[PDB]
């Protein structure tokens, strides 16, 4: 329709939305199916389970969280489509699909179903006349002006390094891993099982990634500062509950780069990244080393873009320049170039109408895709 | 040559013995019956003093080796039956009792799921410890104790306790000296337990469906013996009332949290070979597991619980072949540490040697260096 | 009387002079469990060889220091040598002479380097190593002809007139099977088989042995067989997971027709041969029409050797006869091929000795190549 189209910041962990023009995501919240934590069965329950925000940001002791997208594998579909029907509301959209073009956003290693599931759902039950699926890396690039880069998000899961030059569409350069701050986060409240903190509710949990993302870093001397008798520093929690933290606020997180005692030994980003290095060549990755860009929420760490350029530093040889760009709003970038994106005239001819959704449906996603 | 001291331990209880003893020599749980106080304070506390609980480990563990021991053990090694989740710290407060204050000759670290593995000396495993007030779940690939996958949720009989003394303010027929519902105010949670111990019986699956009845929309409360207490203290429990306590192990409505949920999920992270494996490869440890009429109505429900959604398409048709404890499932944990400290004096280099601790100071537990 | 030794780039296969059947049939892959804060189990190995490494495939992180056959860290496979022996036929090397596999445009030190671990560690009496082509051939009974030889680290079209050295038409070809594996997973991704560690690959390189095939008419093939969901067939894994696969089969081994699929830069495996085929004298290369030899162990296929032979025959002139020399056997022939090559009365004396390589030091490989 020849509206104001939606401009979504997507996400397995944060999925944020508003429209173009505006300069911010009008609604930031995160990802979160929020459920009871009670049988549901006996009248005066928390039913309906369509809690996202206040509702969800009120009820603590009684909600038993749920995630949909998990690494960009959703399966909460219906639950999908009660979030988006509260997004459809008046307190987030105050429109509606048919009312206004949408955009979608997504990342590599994402199967054709969760697309031709989700097309159905937005082009069946709500009808977007004017509706296109895309990346995120792009509106990444695009919030950053570059179009040469090696492009990293760091989602709650969802991390891929692909080096795209000038918008290259290039398949065979993914270097995408499915791992963020959230498995982390779980052993990170595993370590306070071991010093004895049990956070088993998803909301027992949320407040421990409120504490990731609030009281979590990156030591740059990780096996030194470790080695290092630790002083660990008191947390307070809503509760007030004094809790140490110490090793665990930044063993967590360095472990990622180096997933040593994990069982997944996963590697650091920067290994992936090398490995995508081979992927390109010298005359390119000389220039893609000073082309790389950070995306997603987890690269919000104290320390974070510095311990990795140690990182790099011992990987890259010498006479190597990297620049690494990363600005702060790493997850508005997405939600900034999604609105670059909406600004385009050609995303009106690359979105797929409702009709053309019923021509073809899966063939036209795929194809009309990109 | 000299028989290591195997000692149990958990939030429960304490147990010990020789290397290899066949037998209970001893129960002695995790508290200490401190002089001057009423009450024997426990041991199981966490973000405390550890200083205070130096002196209780110094003494205790001075009359603990005189109990199961009545010898000083600086003749042999000690097999330490630990678990994670403890704090390393306190560990380390107990090595600098072993070593800087009884001067023993080494100690070693071992889970109870590991002691369990040397029980049925096999390899690969999928067991469930039923803790005191947890629960807890761990797999084996075989011999490799699974980090990723695992179980461990605050899913234990103290809160079934906490749940008896809800029950105790609700049913309540005490007689005077003729109802007093909960008129006295504090109980003896080990005399609950013991009354468990002779009253704790545990019904069948389709009596669990009949406690979802009793949920909403009653049946069967015999078998039922009142309970009399010395000072004209006589009062009725149902057994529906402790069926229920045994029931309601499995409330997943709207938070899908459950033991059988924590043992299909922690099989869901296991890769192809593991699915088949510990569906084969299955035992249960703990001694809260040792109810009548438990385990085979759970292995019912977990058999039932194959049939959820998305677990007929993921795991459903699997055997899940169970093994069996030679003795009774709590000191089958206890009876693998003196299977490990019977025959393996070799393994000595494994121990935790005095000597780095004493040029140490410390011992680096699963971390770096 | 030796030891007829193959090395297979992903199996393996061994045996003393004269052996028909290869005793050492076990994985050429390396293995070695998550070495983490957990203890042994029961004591056991550190290193998992072959069929270890194969039981325990859940965690013995499945590696290789074959690079298509360009082994890195030598240990490894010298280990498992040793442990070869003293598995199979627990003979000491230094009774019985050596025969080896190699593959042409190899860097000589690798040679080099597998020769002084022959003389300086095994101390064989004598050693040889000869390319798998020629033993292919031999199992064939021929001198002249194109001894496309195709192992599943590798690829090397071989045209031989007369048994004389014609490298110049002679290329190396890094095509394996785990290349396609490689491909095959990642389209299995995205079709909601999203699997990722080398476990997987090696269930669906045996489920590659089961199914996949060659097709005829790729795109026509294709668009019957997505036409044809009969031809999705399945199969429920040895995990609780089935499969479904009509086009995966035959879509998979497309990508050596067409490097267009991963970008190799490079020709399709037909027309790659006949580029080969073009390097020579075409009236001798009627001969090599005529002496199609279609060898190598990853040529194990159904419907491929019509489908390569219709290529190169509709490069071919009609006169130009394709004559297909493919036994099912011919993955066997390398090393049967070795084990009779062994046999061979100027090959008793043709040798490097213990005195005749110390004497010359490496520099023996280049004229005792071949
Ligand atoms: N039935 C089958 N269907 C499809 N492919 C098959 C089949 N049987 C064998 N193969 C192919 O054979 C390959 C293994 O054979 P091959 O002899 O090439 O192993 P190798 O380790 O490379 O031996 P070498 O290095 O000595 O050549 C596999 O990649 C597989 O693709
Ligand atoms: N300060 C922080 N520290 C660690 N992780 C963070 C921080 N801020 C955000 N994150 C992680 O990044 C995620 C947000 O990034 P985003 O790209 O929106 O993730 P997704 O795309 O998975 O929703 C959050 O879900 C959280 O896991
Ligand atoms: N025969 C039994 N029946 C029921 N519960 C038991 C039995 N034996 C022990 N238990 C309980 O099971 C738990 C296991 O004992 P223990 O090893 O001391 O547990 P933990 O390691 O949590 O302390 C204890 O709470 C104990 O009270």
């Amino acid at each position: 329709i020849a509206n104001q189209p939606v401009v979504i910041d997507n996400g397995s962990g944060v999925i944020k939305a508003g429209f173009a023009g505006d300069q911010i995501p009008k609604y930031c919240f995160p990802n979160y199916v929020g459920r009871p934590k009670h049988v549901r069965v006996m009248a005066g329950a928390l039913e309906g389970d369509i809690f996202i925000g206040p509702k969800a940001e009120e009820h603590r002791g009684l909600l038993s969280i749920r995630y949909p997208m998990e690494h960009g594998i959703v399966k909460d579909w219906n639950d999908m489509e009660r979030i988006w029907q509260y997004v459809y509301s008046k307190d987030q959209l105050q429109t509606f699909s048919e009312e206004h073009p949408v955009l979608l956003t997504e990342a590599p290693l994402n199967p054709r179903k969760n697309r031709e599931r989700a097309a159905e759902v937005f082009f069946e039950t709500f009808n977007v006349p004017a509706l296109f699926i895309s990346m995120q890396a792009v509106l990444s690039l695009y919030a950053t002006g570059r179009t040469t880069g090696v492009v990293l998000d760091s989602g709650d899961g969802v991390t891929h390094a692909v080096p795209i030059y000038e918008g290259f569409a290039m398949p065979h350069s993914i270097m995408r891993i499915d791992i963020a701050g959230r498995d982390v986060s779980r052993f990170l409240r595993l370590y306070l099982r071991k010093e004895g903190y049990d956070f088993h509710s998803s909301s027992e949990f949320e407040i421990v990634k409120a504490i990731k993302e609030r009281a979590c870093y990156l030591s740059i001397n990780p096996q030194k500062d470790e080695t290092l008798e630790t002083e660990k520093a008191q947390y307070y929690l809503p509760d007030g509950s004094t809790i140490e933290i110490g090793p665990s606020r930044f063993r967590a997180p360095e472990l990622l780069f180096r997933p040593d005692l994990i069982g997944e030994e996963s590697e650091g980003i920067h290994e992936v990244l090398v490995f995508a290095i081979q992927k390109s060549d010298m005359d390119l990755r000389r220039t893609l080393f000073s082309n790389i860009v950070l995306s997603g929420g987890s690269t919000l760490f104290k320390g974070f873009g510095d311990r990795l350029l140690s990182e790099v530093k011992k990987l890259a040889p010498k006479d190597v320049k990297i620049r690494i760009s990363a600005p702060q709003e790493r997850l508005y970038s997405t939600w900034i170039g999604g609105s670059i994106l909406a600004s385009l005239d050609t995303f009106k001819k690359m979105w797929v109408s409702k009709k053309e959704y019923e021509e073809d449906g899966a063939r036209s996603i795929h194809r009309k895709t990109f | 040559e000299k028989t290591a001291v195997v000692i149990d331990l958990g939030e429960a209880f304490t147990k010990c013995g020789f290397a290899g003893e066949t037998g209970p020599r001893c129960i002695i749980p995790s508290v200490i019956k401190k002089a001057g106080m009423p009450k024997p304070i426990k041991v199981v506390q966490y973000n405390i003093n550890t200083e205070e609980l130096y002196s209780y480990l110094k003494e205790f563990i001075h009359i603990l080796y005189f109990r199961h021991l009545l010898v000083n053990p600086r003749d042999r090694r000690v097999v330490v039956i630990e678990s994670v989740l403890c704090p390393s710290h306190f560990r380390e407060t107990l090595t600098r009792v072993l070593f800087k204050y009884f001067e023993v000759p080494s100690v070693l670290l071992a889970p109870s799921h590991l002691m369990a593995l040397l029980t049925l000396g096999i390899n690969s495993a999928m067991v469930l410890d039923c803790g005191y007030r947890e629960s807890l779940v761990l797999p084996i690939y075989e011999g490799i104790p699974v980090l990723n996958c695992w179980g461990a949720l605050p899913l234990g009989g103290k809160a079934l306790h906490k749940e008896l003394e809800t029950q105790l303010l609700e049913q309540c027929t005490v007689d005077t000296g003729q109802s007093l519902p909960s008129v006295m105010g504090s109980i003896p949670e080990g005399v609950l337990e013991d009354i468990k111990v002779r009253t704790c019986f545990v019904s069948d699956l389709t009596r669990g469906l009949k406690i979802q009845a009793a949920k909403f929309n009653r049946p069967s409360p015999p078998p039922n013996v009142d309970y009399p207490l010395d000072g004209e203290k006589i009062l009725h429990v149902l057994g529906s009332i402790r069926d229920s306590v045994v029931e309601i192990l499995f409330e997943q409505d709207n938070e899908e949290k459950s033991v059988a949920t924590l043992i299909l999920d922690s099989l869901m992270q296991c890769p192809i070979d593991t699915r088949k494996q510990l569906a084969e490869n299955l035992v249960i440890i703990g001694g809260t597991s040792m109810l009548p009429g438990f385990l085979h109505r759970l292995l019912a429900e977990i058999r039932y619980l194959v049939e959820k959604p998305k677990y007929k398409k993921t795991l459903g048709t699997k055997t899940f072949r169970i093994h069996t404890p030679p003795a009774k499932a709590n000191c089958v944990a206890w009876l693998g540490g003196a299977i490990f400290g019977a025959l393996q004096d070799i393994l000595g280099s494994r121990s935790v040697s005095k000597e780095y601790y004493n040029q140490t100071g410390r011992i680096p537990d699963w971390c770096s260096l | 009387a030796a030891l007829v030794v193959d090395n297979g780039s992903g199996m393996c296969k061994a045996g003393f002079a004269g052996d028909d059947a290869p005793r050492a049939v076990f994985p050429s892959i390396v293995g070695r469990p998550r070495h983490q804060g957990v203890m042994v189990g029961m004591g056991q190995k550190d290193s998992y060889v072959g069929d270890e490494a194969q039981s325990k495939r859940g965690i013995l992180t499945l590696k290789y220091p074959i690079e298509h056959g360009i082994v890195t860290n030598w240990d490894d496979m010298e280990k498992i040598w040793h442990h070869t022996f003293y598995n199979e036929l627990r003979v000491a090397p230094e009774e019985h002479p050596v025969l080896l596999t190699e593959a042409p445009l190899n860097p000589k030190a690798n040679r080099e380097k597998m020769t002084q671990i022959m003389f300086e560690t095994f101390n064989t009496p004598a050693m040889y190593v000869a390319i798998q082509a020629v033993l292919s051939l031999y199992a064939s009974g021929r001198t002249t002809g194109i001894v496309m030889d195709s192992g599943d680290g590798v690829t090397h079209t071989v045209p031989i007139y007369e048994g004389y050295a014609l490298p110049h038409a002679i290329l190396r070809l890094d095509l394996a099977g785990r290349d396609l594996t490689d491909y095959l997973m990642k389209i299995l991704t995205e079709r909601g088989y999203s699997f990722t560690t080398t476990a997987e690959r090696e269930i669906v390189r045996d489920i590659k042995e089961k199914l996949c095939y060659v097709a005829l008419d790729f795109e026509q093939e294709m668009a019957t067989a997505a036409s044809s969901s009969s031809l999705e067939k399945s199969y429920e894994l040895p995990d609780g997971q089935v499969i479904t696969i009509g086009n995966e089969r035959f879509r998979c081994p497309e990508a050596l027709f067409q490097p267009s699929f991963l970008g190799m830069e490079s020709c399709g495996i037909h027309e790659t041969t006949f580029n080969s085929i073009m390097k020579c004298d075409v009236d001798i290369r009627k001969d090599l029409y005529a002496n199609t030899v279609l060898s190598g162990g990853t040529t194990m296929y159904p419907g491929i050797a019509d489908r390569m032979q219709k290529e190169i025959t509709a490069l071919a002139p009609s006169t130009m006869k394709i004559k297909i020399i493919a036994p099912p056997e011919r993955k066997y022939s390398v090393w049967i091929g070795g084990s009779i090559l062994a046999s061979l009365s100027t090959f008793q004396q043709m040798w490097i000795s213990k005195q005749e390589y110390d004497e010359s030091g490496p520099s023996i490989v280049h004229r005792k190549c071949f």
